[PDB]
């Protein structure tokens, strides 16, 4: 029922600081979104129908980055911002948001993490912004080996689909 | 941790930071080259210098990681590239000074115009005007005048600067552990580690000179031929066993004998291989042209142009109101952004050009998955060569038929083919000795082998020996003819034009064999041949990533540069030339002159 608040929602979060919405009680049909060539991805993982019965994560990534919101999957996004378990699952949906989330001049709100000691455990999250030394030392940019771990996407409207902004919704099942 | 793993974690911040900061400069550059404003041209300088700044920062930052203690090649390559002192290794004076010399040369070359003694009120510059004379005028004097003026006015002005230039540049070069500035340039072709595929800054000169020999027979014969063809045009002005007067070779420097076609055509009675007529008749437009080029690549197993290519590119001139600079170019902006800027006219020439430039694009895409610093043709020669194969396949009468541009029932006279080939030779083969000689002299200047006071002596000594041309007027050190030519007086390695030119044959050949082509090598069109595409794409997807020697292997199955393919492409012409030269003399006296009367 409250899916209007997630998709169709104005403001979207960066991948590193992704949102979880809890939905129990409320029952919906799923046919709300079942029928739309607005969605570019929509790969499901272990299901597809309606038995009438739930977690919904959302965030924005680059076009090529969508690959990585599937069980297994390479890294950076899956290593460092958002990991899906190999086990459990529901579905993963994406749509192109060039018009919204990108500008002629270039849009830079949307961020991601590319430096981290360790990999995320599925559904884990890291909102730390601590200058990164590949040894655990303290820091002071750009002290030869000190970098900030967060990178700006920088979505312009005239980039390859690979580099255009995409919104994502992951529906975990419980 | 380890300096390796900790270098990986530098390049990674570098790529994904450079990529964006570069896309800044491209988007700017692009705005300008298309909506030429004062507003725009200034932006083109902001991110433009912010780039140079970002670079110098990261260059000196990258120095921090010791070249020595590394082993993941890919990383060593990237680091090497980035740690490029260049200007830094100098003083503060002896660096801005160099910089000074450069820009002045650039501008004086671009801004130099010469004055008509027979009418002082009209005075044009190289392009057009002078270039126009050299290309068209059939008047000995008119020609001799342009040629001389140029090398005399702007030639001399550049002499002092060029003298100063060679020092600071060598000073620079030697400081970075190079034998000379030449040794710096040859640098481009170097490869270390990677056994079986190595190459040194000596192996080049060795290989260029070795290759250049086998051309001679062919060259001397083309030479011999045009010579006699020229005598006819300029009767009494030419010796039947002498060099060719430098001012009668169709352009200012004689770099290409293209324009001599009108005078040297084997069979002037045969007509157009030109569908400019037939294209405009079937009401083709810009779109159709590129949409065709698109089809051509897809045909061999390559991808459609990107949606972004169609909706972002500029395939047509907007005329006035929005004035744009129209030199045809492919753009690899980064961020999956690929564009052509081409002010298209519905002409065969343009139709071909579109196949060339869209070739660069296809290369640019191929190597896009490579990290930023490795996105780039294997060597300075690779990108232009790929470009050129495309026009090779597209220009075949076969391809032109199978497309509805060439009227169905047109046959090929062995005479139309000899025509076309001669055409090619005037350009492809004329420019070769010219090229190799040019950069030999440059090389030798940098190896400190030509004394200041014997600069022009040695220039023309070699134009006579190597190229078979002579000066209409004698030239002391007051002049400086080598710098009369863009590439030289604008600090650009010219040898690329030699190697590319070879590759581009080794390539087209390999590809026809693989496309299974049956006729003369020059009748070859690789269309519809997916099997051949695969083999090309094999080197394409590499970028600067593997050594160029390996890169070459993937395509032609060999580890080095080979000229045989080029000579093959000129077999039916070469034999026919030996025939026409029956009674002609083949070779030249270095001793004869146009002058001294
Ligand atoms: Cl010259
Ligand atoms: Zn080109």
């Amino acid at each position: 029922c409250p899916f209007g608040e997630v998709f169709n929602a104005t403001k979207f979060p960066s991948v590193y600081a992704w949102e979880r919405k809890k939905i129990s009680n409320c029952v919906a049909d799923y046919s709300v979104l079942y029928n739309s060539t607005f969605f570019s991805t929509f790969k499901c993982y272990g299901v597809s129908a309606t038995k009438l019965n739930v977690y919904a994560d959302s965030f924005v990534v680059k076009g090529d980055d969508v690959r990585q919101i599937a069980p297994g999957q390479t890294g950076v996004i899956a290593d460092y911002n958002y990991k899906l378990p190999d086990d459990f699952m529901g579905c993963v949906l994406a749509w192109n948001t060039r018009n919204i989330d990108a500008t002629s001049t270039g849009n830079y709100n949307y961020k991601y993490r590319f430096l981290r000691h360790g990999k995320l455990r599925p559904f884990e999250r890291d909102i730390s912004n601590v200058p990164f030394s590949p040894d655990g030392k303290p820091c002071t940019p750009p002290a030869f080996n000190c970098y900030w771990p967060l990178n700006d996407y920088g979505f312009y409207t005239t980039t390859g689909i690979g580099y255009q902004p995409y919104r994502v919704v992951v529906l975990s099942f419980e | 941790s380890t300096i390796e793993e900790q270098a990986k974690t530098f390049l990674d911040k570098f790529n994904h930071e450079a990529e964006d900061l570069f896309y800044q400069s491209s988007l700017a550059s692009w705005n300008y080259n298309t909506n030429i404003t004062e507003e725009n041209v200034q932006n083109m300088n902001n991110a433009g210098d912010k780039w140079s700044a970002f670079l110098k920062e990261q260059s000196t930052l990258a120095q921090m990681y010791p070249l020595q203690e590394i082993q993941n090649l890919t990383v060593k390559l990237q680091l090497q590239a980035l740690q490029q002192n260049g200007s830094s290794v100098l003083s503060e004076d002896k660096s801005k000074r160099l910089n000074t010399i450069l820009n002045t040369m650039s501008t004086i070359y671009s801004t130099g115009k010469v004055c008509n003694p027979d009418n002082p009120q009209e005075c044009l510059l190289l392009e057009p005007g002078l270039n126009e004379i050299m290309a068209n005028s059939l008047d000995y004097n008119e020609r001799l005048w342009a040629w001389e003026s140029w090398r005399s006015e702007v030639g001399k002005q550049l002499r002092p600067l060029y003298e100063e230039y060679v020092v600071l540049k060598n000073e620079m070069a030697r400081a970075n552990h190079y034998e000379d500035y030449g040794d710096y340039w040859r640098g481009d072709y170097e490869v270390n580690g990677v056994d079986g595929y190595d190459y040194s800054r000596g192996q080049l000169i060795e290989d260029v000179e070795h290759t250049f020999e086998e051309i001679k027979p062919l060259y001397e014969h083309l030479h011999a031929y045009v010579r006699a063809k020229l005598m006819n045009a300029y009767p009494s002005y030419i010796s039947p066993i002498g060099c060719l007067p430098a001012h009668l070779l169709g352009d200012m420097w004689g770099r290409f004998w293209t324009n001599l076609y009108s005078l040297t055509v084997p069979f002037g009675q045969k007509p157009n291989i030109d569908v400019t007529d037939a294209m405009v008749d079937q009401a083709w437009d810009a779109q159709r042209i590129f949409k065709e080029a698109e089809k051509f690549f897809v045909s061999v197993g390559l991808p459609n142009m990107t949606q972004g290519f169609w909706e972002n590119s500029m395939l047509t001139d907007p005329g006035n109101v929005q004035k744009a600079v129209c030199h045809p170019t492919a753009w690899d902006l980064g961020k999956g952004d690929f564009r052509i800027l081409m002010c298209t006219k519905v002409t065969m020439d343009d139709f071909l050009t579109a196949h060339h430039e869209m070739g660069h694009i296809q290369y640019d895409m191929a190597y896009a998955a490579q990290p930023f610093l490795l996105r780039n043709g294997a060597n300075e020669g690779f990108h232009e060569a790929v470009g050129e194969i495309m026009s090779l396949s597209a220009a075949t009468p076969k391809h032109l038929k199978s497309i509805g541009l060439l009227s169905p029932d047109f046959q090929e006279d062995n005479e139309t083919e000899i025509n076309f080939l001669l055409k090619q030779a005037l350009t492809i083969v004329g420019t070769l000795p010219f090229t190799y000689m040019l950069e030999k002299w440059r090389w030798m200047v940098f190896k400190g082998e030509i004394p200041k006071d014997q600069w022009m002596k040695k220039w023309w000594e070699m134009k006579r020996e190597i190229v078979g041309v002579v000066e209409p007027v004698p030239h002391d050190e007051t002049y400086c003819d080598p710098a009369s030519l863009f590439h030289v007086s604008n600090d650009y390695s010219f040898i690329r034009y030699y190697t590319r030119t070879l590759y581009q044959f080794q390539f087209q050949e390999a590809l026809c064999q693989a496309a299974k082509h049956e006729g003369p090598l020059h009748k070859c069109d690789i269309s519809n041949s997916t099997e051949a595409g695969q083999k090309l794409f094999n080197m394409l997807r590499l970028g600067k990533s593997e050594p160029w020697t390996l890169a070459l292997e993937n395509v032609v199955g060999a580890k080095n540069m080979n000229v045989r393919p080029l000579l093959n492409y000129f077999e039916p012409l070469f034999t026919w030339l030996k025939d026409q030269n029956k009674n002609s003399f083949v070779g030249w006296s270095t001793d004869w002159s146009p002058y001294a009367d």
